């Protein structure tokens, strides 16, 4: 990639801060719409809106020669959530006397603590939307398994589950999310066809075969074990499956503290945004009122609000 | 209600020590000489007190 | 007839900033007015009162706040007009410097 | 039935403080010159002034 | 007459309450600002949220 | 990437991402009449001449 090592305009001029190495462009159009990231604000911990509710016994026969006694009915109002994420920095430690290396910046720590930071905001903001989607999901009954079967990971016989799951809607399902080695599994497997539906120029497809694309990130939201036990999850999402939403409340303070021998000066930094899931609602009582990914993560802490899994948004499944 | 019509804005009470300052400076040698105490530290605060 | 006033620099206690239809308009400036009590006596008083320039939707609006034996007047919200009528559009007070009104 | 339904109530923030309660604005001039106000600055601890008795 | 609730003049409690009603002349009463008027403020880190001072 | 054959000018361009260098093919710019191009669209000016 770029080295930069030639010309030295200025002491590590931008040149390298090893910024991430997880795909994190994950958002709005990325995902088809999928993870919507957006900026809009909304006050206290929480954000509920209420819509009416899918009348059960609507239609009933009827018997014209004797009516009988008329049920009774009434009509409900469903609630809707979006928790609201607080996420942090811990206290960055600048060098306040600049160090004395072949490179000498002491602004550049903090100009420097801003991109990555940035950089690892967005991924956090991904991980965690990842990691309560499959959360809400698998609490939901939108799971798959196939780790018992064969190798674990079939190339594309995998896909037609989810799709029996999530029923007659199958249509609106529009990105998978995956690892990389779900994506290397789905090669290999290509690589050498048992039923020759592939040709050398058609082997590097990256779609799902059902017009679908796979899109690839390394979160560590979608693995978790190691060797025997190691699990990949593959989750595929709807228009609007999962709501991220900024509040653009990013405060930054540099403080002298000292107190030692040497100056002490730190960086902290703080934000917060909100996160929603398409048909499901946080349990308020259940979690926290400022989670964590761990409790986010947890399920029992999310509720099925609408009435049919084709109405929410997204469809979980596990691969090893 | 706020009822704060005497209410000043704090760069402009920042700016008050300056202007009375530079009013003094404008005023003579008699203001500087009645409030020499700040311009002029004294030679050994012990001898001060 | 109009009187052009002196402010002096300490009397301007307070203004504010606010745009509205994108445009710098000042929407609130207080400043205070000295002068001395008139009475019968030869004792001389120095009795202040708080002149509130505001500005609402674009109009310029006034009132003027008074002291006396323990209390704070306040009187009514008037909107001078010019000879043509039509109220006004900016508050009539400039605040001049060495660097630029 | 409205036990069915879902009451949000109400809520609004009016960013307004008391601000005290005895009045103090009497301070110069309400009192005839009575109390007084400058901005004169001293220190130490104490000011001087000699009348000739 | 004038009137304010200041604690200065009550000066009493229960039956044994003395309000002290004190008459001026002009400059009665003298207090000056020294207009060195200080107003910072601190943040800190170290914490799960930044902290401010007045 | 300017290049000159057989006195004429040929170019390719570049493009990175993030270490993704994708390369054009060899292009032929013409002027506006045609004749394409007899030297390279490039000066080096210095202090002691260009």
């Amino acid at each position: 990639a770029l080295s930069d090592l030639q010309v030295f305009n200025d002491w590590a001029y931008k040149t390298m801060s090893e910024v991430l190495d997880q795909q994190v462009e994950l958002f709005n159009g990325a995902t088809r719409g999928a993870i919507i990231l957006r900026s809009a604000g909304n006050t206290g911990d929480l954000s509920e809106a209420a819509f009416w509710a899918k009348i059960q016994g609507l239609v009933r026969p009827r018997d014209p020669y004797s009516n009988a006694d008329v049920a009774a009915k009434d009509l409900r109002q469903l609630v809707d959530n979006t928790i609201k994420v607080a996420s942090g920095t811990p206290p960055i430690n600048i060098p306040p006397s600049m160090l004395r290396w072949i490179q000498k910046n002491p602004q550049e720590a903090g100009a420097v603590i801003g991109q990555q930071l940035a950089g690892d905001t967005m991924q956090d903001m991904l991980n965690n939307g990842l990691a309560a989607g499959k959360a809400a999901f698998t609490a939901g009954g939108a799971v798959h398994d196939i780790s018992a079967a064969g190798t674990g990971l079939m190339t594309q016989r995998a896909f037609n589950a989810a799709q029996r799951i999530f029923g007659d809607r199958s249509t609106d399902i529009q990105v998978w999310v995956s690892h990389s080695s779900p994506l290397f599994d789905l090669y290999d497997n290509a690589l050498a066809n048992a039923e020759q539906l592939y040709v050398f120029g058609t082997v590097n497809v990256r779609a799902d075969a059902f017009g679908r694309p796979i899109i690839i990130t390394d979160s560590p939201a979608l693995v978790s074990g190691a060797a025997e036990t190691l699990r990949h999850s593959t989750l595929g999402l709807t228009t609007g499956a999962i709501l991220i939403e900024q509040n653009q409340d990013f405060d930054s303070t540099v403080v002298d503290g000292t107190g030692k021998q040497n100056i002490t000066r730190q960086y902290q930094a703080e934000w917060s945004y909100n996160l929603g899931v398409n048909g499901y609602a946080y349990d308020i009582a259940t979690g926290g009122k400022a989670p964590n990914p761990t409790a986010l993560a947890t399920a029992a802490n999310w509720d099925k609000i609408s009435t049919s899994i084709k109405d929410t948004g997204g469809v979980v499944l596990v691969t090893k | 209600d706020s009822n704060n019509i005497k209410y000043v804005r704090e760069d402009a009470k920042k700016m008050h020590k300056l202007w009375a300052h530079i009013r003094m400076a404008m005023e003579g040698s008699r203001a500087i000489k009645d409030n020499a105490k700040e311009f002029v530290p004294h030679p050994d605060n012990t001898k001060a007190t | 007839r109009p009187y052009i006033k002196f402010i002096a620099a300490e009397d301007i206690l307070n203004w504010r900033e606010r745009w509205v239809n994108g445009a710098k308009r000042t929407t609130l400036l207080v400043f205070r007015e000295e002068s001395d009590a008139d009475d019968d006596g030869y004792q001389i008083y120095k009795e202040e009162v708080w002149r509130e320039l505001r500005l609402v939707d674009g109009t310029y609006w006034q009132r003027t706040w008074r002291e006396n034996d323990g209390q704070l007047y306040v009187d009514d919200w008037i909107s001078p007009t010019k000879a043509d009528g039509s109220q006004f559009d900016e508050i009539p007070f400039v605040i001049f410097g060495s660097k630029n009104n």
